[PDB]
């Protein structure tokens, strides 16, 4: 079953609210986590540590450090295991 | 009547005959660097065996007379061609690495035959670790597909696993614009056609790839440009060696034994040369195979056995 | 002059990485050091006392001293992973024996002559 | 039934002596002292990874050879047989054969510790 | 006789439990090793009872050649242990081709 | 000239089944060589705490 630009949206979108701070009202699809949920970049480390291990993929440091919004993440990961709808 | 398993039974041993000076020594550089002639001045200092740089036409050197056979019925792939328009639609550039990789590969092969057998030391210019290199070379200036990278890494790999690295491996460092220089002065007019990222590229991956893995499966010696012209000086180095890192010295006579009946039997060498991977350039269409097969058989010396073809006059023919 | 060499993060940016794969490494090492070690703290407890040490040095500005404790940081790290330190080694980051230190003004003039 | 007599009261004898052994002497366990022993410290953790031999290549030539040693264990009443002469070379023969065995396993290497 | 039914029914389990794989080789192949217990048993039971002097060989000399089957099989069990880690039949199937 | 088989036809029976299905669909051929790649390493050397009783 090959996922979709859909299923990425619902696989981040799930695993965003378990994390305790991600505030569901704050969350959106453009949700800049410094400003609109209030999370430092340190915090910005353990959301997409979810990622990788949930997508079973590994995102470097240096393109971890500006995937901010849950729409850059969603269309970040979309060119790694090539999925493109 | 050549060594098989019987000649083993009989008494036939391999690591009784191989002495101290039994190294296999291959010499390295960029293009036009030089390292040919070192070759040939440490070959007779030691008094080792030199084989020159495998070309298009090196299985012809081996085969028949030993002369260079039409290209379109050698290869049907000419450097030249690969000089001046590296990206021509036909796709001559990975039809010049994988053709020369098996030259290579068959120039591989009878080395390590001759230093198996006599034990008298070969040495030769690059060798089939040193020839992955070249493609890396090619891949990183849009000279090649990525999938001819995906065929020539599985052959590699496939081919060249259960071989052993040569010895001693000697490189010579030359800069890319000492190397421009010596080509431009070269005049050959095919050698203009070149591109200097591409140099640095075939110059990178030598020092980051070649020399760094071949370190640690037999000695590295890397030299200057200046110290190659003292032949003197570079074939001290190489008598007074370790030449104990690497899987040379843990080798029976049993691995010895597997070793010599692979390379005497020339057809299984290059066996695995000819994956039926199905490469857009690499593939030749059926027709083309005829013709050109059809082409080999008249050839002289080619329709029949060696030593049982009429035209060349060979007599005895009726209780041959 | 004032100038000085860096070891390995130039400024601010390459420093604030060498602190993320601290991270990167603690994160998925509290759980089963919970597990291999026989602790009886969950998880949830072992990750924000990974927490808050960073903020317990986030506020120096020198590259050095942030490189000069990325170090340490792993070195502790790695001292976890090959169970080379013992409960109580670890267990002294989790301050739990000691008497809380009084915080507001009453209880110290309370407690004696400490300042 | 004489046999099973004696063998019964061996392992009855043995059962009373860690029977009192165990209800008499106190009890008294506080998790630590039922914890497996490092040499004082805590182990890795395990016991249960492959311990790999470095000899397996004579464990099975053991059984080779214990077996082997079954088939002339019939030999003092293989002397009093009417037929010496062939119970001479078919006996010598065996002796031989697990002698070639060990020399055969001897001259390629084998014996030594496979390393 | 009774006793001769325990002891084919010993093969039937040591039958059962042979072709029946569940983690790992080591377990099948003690059982097919313990399969010829029951064989040694059966075998020694009618020789002793029928006083058949000569066949008595068998029954050490079937044990020659089962426990060198074993020999072989834990030996080879040795080769799956380097390449494959383990010693599991269900990772054993890299030729599912 | 007479049609013969090209690049498309030879992959016809080319694959590890010729006549696949689903189940097959993620099989893979069969290395060339016919030895498989060395996999993880599986070395384990067990830890000893020598000392310091
Ligand atoms: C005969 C073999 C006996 C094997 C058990 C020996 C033994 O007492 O082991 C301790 C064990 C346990 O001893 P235990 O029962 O005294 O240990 C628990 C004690 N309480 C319940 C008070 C906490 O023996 C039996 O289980 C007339
Ligand atoms: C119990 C388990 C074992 C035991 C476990 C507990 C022991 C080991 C602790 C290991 C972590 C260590 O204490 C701290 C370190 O690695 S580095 C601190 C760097 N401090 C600065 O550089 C100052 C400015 N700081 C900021 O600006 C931000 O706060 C910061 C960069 C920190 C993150 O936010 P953002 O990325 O900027
Ligand atoms: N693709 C490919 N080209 C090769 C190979 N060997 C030599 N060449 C080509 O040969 C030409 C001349 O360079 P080299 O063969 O490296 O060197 P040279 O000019 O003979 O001089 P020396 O290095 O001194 O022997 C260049 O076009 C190389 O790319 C090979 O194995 N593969
Ligand atoms: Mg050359």
């Amino acid at each position: 079953p090959p996922l979709t630009l859909e299923a990425i949206k619902d696989r981040v979108l799930y695993v965003l609210k378990l994390y305790d701070k991600i505030d569901p009202e704050k969350l959106s699809v453009n949700s800049h986590f410094m400003k609109d949920l209030g999370l430092d970049s340190l915090d910005q480390v353990e959301i997409i540590m979810a990622m990788e291990d949930e997508f079973g993929f590994e995102i470097p440091d240096i393109d971890a450090e500006k995937l901010m919004c849950p729409q850059e993440i969603v269309d970040y990961i979309a060119d790694k295991k090539d999925v493109y709808e | 009547l050549q060594y098989g398993p019987l000649a083993f039974v009989l008494g036939e041993r391999t690591t009784r005959k191989l002495t101290e000076t039994s190294k296999v020594i291959t010499v390295d550089g960029n293009i036009c660097s030089g390292k040919g002639r070192l070759a040939r001045e440490i070959a007779e200092k030691l008094g080792l065996r030199h084989f020159p740089e495998a070309g298009i036409h090196y299985a012809d050197s081996t085969t028949g007379d030993g002369k260079p056979l039409d290209v379109q019925l050698s290869g049907n792939c000419s450097l030249e061609k690969f000089y001046d328009d590296p990206k021509s639609n036909d796709g001559n550039s990975y039809r010049l690495q994988s053709w020369l990789y098996a030259s290579r590969l068959l120039q591989y092969a009878d080395a390590l035959e001759h230093l198996l057998s006599t034990g008298q030391g070969v040495v030769l210019e690059r060798s089939i670790y040193s020839d992955f290199v070249f493609l890396e070379a090619m891949y990183r200036q849009g000279f090649i597909r990525k999938q001819c990278v995906e065929h020539y890494n599985e052959v590699k790999k496939v081919t060249a696993c259960e071989y052993l690295p040569p010895h001693v491996v000697v490189y010579v460092d030359v800069p890319v614009p000492e190397i421009q220089s010596r080509i431009q002065k070269k005049g050959n007019p095919h050698e203009m056609k070149i591109t200097a990222a591409y140099l640095q590229d075939i110059e990178n991956a030598y020092k980051k790839t070649f020399l760094p893995e071949m370190s640690e499966k037999c000695e590295v010696l890397q030299y200057s440009a200046r110290e190659a012209e003292d032949a003197e000086k570079v074939v001290e180095d190489i008598e007074y060696l370790k030449c104990d890192k690497g899987p040379w010295p843990d080798q029976d006579d049993r691995t010895f034994h597997r070793l010599r009946m692979l390379v005497q039997n020339k057809l299984e060498v290059l066996n695995y040369t000819t994956i039926p991977v199905y490469l857009p350039e690499i593939t030749i269409g059926a027709h083309q195979s005829d013709r050109v097969f059809q082409k080999f058989t008249e050839l002289p010396g080619r329709k029949y056995s060696p030593g049982y073809n009429e035209d060349v006059g060979d007599k005895w023919i009726w209780l041959k | 002059g004032t100038s000085v060499k860096p070891i390995f993060s130039r400024d601010m940016n390459e420093a604030k990485r060498r602190v993320r794969e601290l991270y990167r490494a603690w994160y998925r090492e509290v759980p089963n050091t919970v597990h291999l070690f026989q602790l009886d703290i969950s998880v949830k407890q072992g990750r924000d006392k990974v927490r808050e040490m960073f903020m317990k040095n986030a506020h120096v500005t020198d590259p050095r001293v942030v490189d000069l404790l990325v170090i340490k940081g792993k070195m502790e790290l790695e001292e976890t992973i090959n169970v080379w330190k013992q409960r109580t080694h670890i267990m002294r980051f989790f301050h739990e024996t000691e008497a809380p230190r009084p915080t507001d003004f009453l209880s110290k003039f309370y407690v004696g002559h400490d300042p | 039934m004489n046999i099973m007599l004696t063998l019964l009261t061996n392992v009855t004898l043995a059962s009373l002596l860690v029977l009192i052994a165990f209800w008499l002497p106190q009890l008294n366990a506080y998790s630590e002292k039922t914890s497996p022993y490092e040499c004082g410290f805590d182990p890795m953790g395990s016991a249960r990874l492959p311990f790999s031999m470095k000899f397996f290549l004579v464990a099975i030539t053991f059984l080779l050879f214990d077996l082997e040693i079954a088939l002339l264990l019939p030999l003092p009443w293989a002397s009093q047989t009417n037929n010496l002469k062939t119970m001479l070379t078919m006996a010598l023969f065996l002796l031989i054969l697990l002698a070639a065995s060990l020399a055969y396993e001897w001259t390629q290497k084998g014996l030594e510790w496979a390393e | 006789p009774l006793v001769y039914m325990n002891i084919i029914m010993a093969f039937a389990i040591a039958l059962a439990g042979l072709l029946m794989y569940r983690s790992h080789l080591m377990s099948s192949l003690l059982c097919l090793e313990g399969m010829m217990l029951s064989l040694f048993i059966m075998s020694t039971l009618i020789i002793l009872n029928t006083h058949f002097t000569l066949a008595n060989m068998m029954p050490i000399i079937l044990l020659v050649f089962a426990a060198c089957e074993a020999a072989l099989g834990l030996s080879l069990l040795v080769m799956v242990s380097n390449t494959y880690g383990t010693d599991y039949v269900q990772n054993l199937n890299l030729l599912q081709c | 000239r007479q049609w013969q088989p090209d690049v498309e036809w030879a992959e016809q029976f080319g694959g590890a089944v010729m006549y696949p299905t689903k189940e097959t669909a993620h099989w893979k051929p069969p290395p060339w060589n016919d030895v498989d790649p060395p996999k993880d390493t599986l070395v384990s050397n067990l830890t000893l705490n020598f000392g310091p009783q």
